[PDB]
């Protein structure tokens, strides 16, 4: 990963990604989300991320 | 038969009633300080707290 003043960007679209297999992973120090309940993430469609 | 605009009172009453009802139904889409102006999506995108 690059430095904070050169934080890396990437665009993501046209996928089929399941966040349940990603949410339950315990290898994360913190997984807190704003304005979106993680458990419902599987039932939404996004223009891009 | 020839000259119109003689029945102003009834037309004004009808116009006032229609205007009141139309603005009442218009007021339904206002944000009112929330994040979205629809009940179903905001219920399907968040948790109760």
């Amino acid at each position: 990963f690059a430095s904070v003043y050169a934080w890396n960007r990437k665009r993501i679209s046209n996928c089929v990604a399941d966040y349940s297999v990603l949410y339950n992973s315990a290898s994360f120090s913190t997984f807190k989300c704003y304005g979106v309940s993680p458990t419902k993430l599987n039932d939404l469609c996004f223009t891009n991320v | 038969s020839s000259t119109a605009s003689a029945l102003g009172k009834l037309q004004d009453v009808v116009n006032q009633n229609a205007q009141a009802l139309n603005t009442l139904v218009k007021q339904l889409s206002s944000n009112f300080g929330a994040i979205s102006s629809v009940l179903n999506d905001i219920l399907s995108r968040l948790d109760p707290p």
